[PDB]
């Protein structure tokens, strides 16, 4: 029945600012202590901020000191987090985390209802922010002709902004083999996949092989098909 | 401040072997004051041990953890397929609070040959300005796998992106996609394009290669 539910994240330019919120739920939002934790594009994680059960006591991380800003109200079950000047380097995917319903003392006596942001015991699912000055963009579908056991055929989907793309073989067909890469982000801003499949040898003559790009922020649907 | 070191970076292990997880902390952290995280892919990251050596709710048997000072241990007594995931471990004696880079957890099959592919860059690309010449690996383990760019004889670097699926759930391998990107301009004034690979699973560094337009 706990649950914290994140919102406000987007698309945001360099230099823009945004307010994350974080509705507590299921619990006595009053006692516990709250903190942010973000996890940039398939890296570890970095602490943010955070705040204890009154608010009394609010540190944040060394990158973001002085541009963030946590808030909250317990009379309505809010965590906040203001954001000011993203720079390209905060786009990660934001957690609010829900801190302990008590703390410790430094003669090591414990204070019930007095909670901090020491460790997360509830995590939200989590709302991405991406910051980016590029502008929505379709992707371009290049073909892998296979040349030269076994032979393999691709996809390249270069160009396109912003995520995601789903990448389908023969429709729904075709699933044994193949494989979809992480998209890759360029120097240009835009982002780029690889998509590949593995087939028989002799079986390239034979049968046709399509892949369905599908790019919905951009309304684009691409169909391909690939030959040596 | 205080800086958090996992190690090892990937942990293999199999289905019932135990495992332990290492956290180097910079400075000395009271026993009292470290915690662990596991994250399965997709999701959310989840609390395992606090207070140092203290299960979270609801969190399995086999699960411990543990240490003092500077060196802190998570221990899963026997593995289970549901454990395979990145585990973090945290830290909140010394302000600010700090995270490790991660210990990925996998499973470990047998040593497995990369099917090392070349692809030349398409002509749809190149009647638009640029080239982008993409090196295949499939099926690999492990995870260790060098690629280097090599355009007539020419050692390239900063020019080239990988790319590596996550640990296949059939056959338990990965496979690794690097692309090199040039300009058209650039692409035109050469003629011998090769991509050499070193593998565990190769005796020798494995070279494909193909001469444009031929």
């Amino acid at each position: 029945e706990v649950q914290l539910v994140e919102s406000g994240g987007g698309l945001i330019r360099p230099g823009g600012s945004l307010r994350l919120s974080c509705k507590g739920s299921g619990f006595i939002f009053e006692n516990f202590g709250f903190g942010w934790v973000r996890q940039g594009p398939g890296k570890g994680l970095e602490w943010v901020s955070g705040t204890n059960w009154n608010g009394g006591d609010s540190r944040y991380g060394d990158s973001v000191k002085g541009r963030f800003t946590i808030s909250r109200d317990n009379s309505n079950n809010f965590v906040y987090l203001q954001m000011n000047s993203l720079r390209p380097e905060d786009t990660a995917i934001y957690y609010c985390a829900r801190g302990t319903d008590y703390t410790i003392d430094d003669q090591g006596i414990r204070y019930q209802g007095s909670g901090t942001f020491w460790y997360f015991d509830v995590w939200g699912r989590g709302t991405l922010v991406t910051v980016s000055s590029a502008s929505t963009k379709g992707p371009s579908v290049f073909p892998l002709a296979p040349s030269s056991g076994t032979a393999a055929l691709g996809c390249l989907v270069k160009d396109y902004f912003p995520e995601p793309v789903t990448v389908s073989w023969n429709s729904g067909a075709l699933t044994s083999g193949v494989h979809t890469f992480p998209a890759v982000l360029q120097s240009s801003g835009l982002y780029s996949l690889s998509s590949v499949v593995t087939v028989p040898s002799s079986s390239l003559g034979t049968q046709t092989y399509i892949c369905n790009v599908n790019h919905k922020p951009s309304n684009t649907k691409v169909d391909k098909k690939v030959e040596p | 401040e205080i800086v958090l070191t996992q190690s090892p970076a990937t942990l293999s292990v199999s289905p019932g072997e135990r495992a332990t997880l290492s956290c180097r902390a910079s400075q000395n952290v009271h026993p009292r004051y470290f915690a662990w995280y596991q994250q399965k892919r997709g999701q959310s990251p989840r609390l395992l041990i606090h207070s140092g050596s203290t299960r979270a709710a609801g969190i399995a048997d086999r699960f411990s953890g543990g240490g003092s000072g500077m060196h802190f241990t998570l221990t899963i007594t026997r593995v289970e397929p549901e454990d395979f995931a990145v585990y973090f471990c945290q830290q909140y004696g010394g302000s600010p609070y700090t995270f490790g880079q991660g210990t990925r957890v996998e499973l470990r099959r047998t040593v497995a040959a990369p099917s090392v592919f070349i692809f030349p860059p398409s002509d749809e690309q190149l009647k638009s300005g640029t080239a982008s010449v993409v090196c295949l690996l499939n099926n690999f383990y492990p995870r260790e796998a060098k690629v280097q760019w090599k355009v007539d004889n020419a050692l390239q670097s900063g020019n080239s992106q990988e790319s590596v699926t996550e640990q296949d759930s059939k056959d338990s391998t990965y496979s690794l996609s690097s692309t090199l990107t040039l300009s058209k301009a650039d692409y035109e004034k050469h003629k011998v394009y090769a991509c050499e690979v070193t593998h565990q699973g190769l005796s020798s560094p494995v070279t494909k290669s193909f001469n444009r337009g031929e």
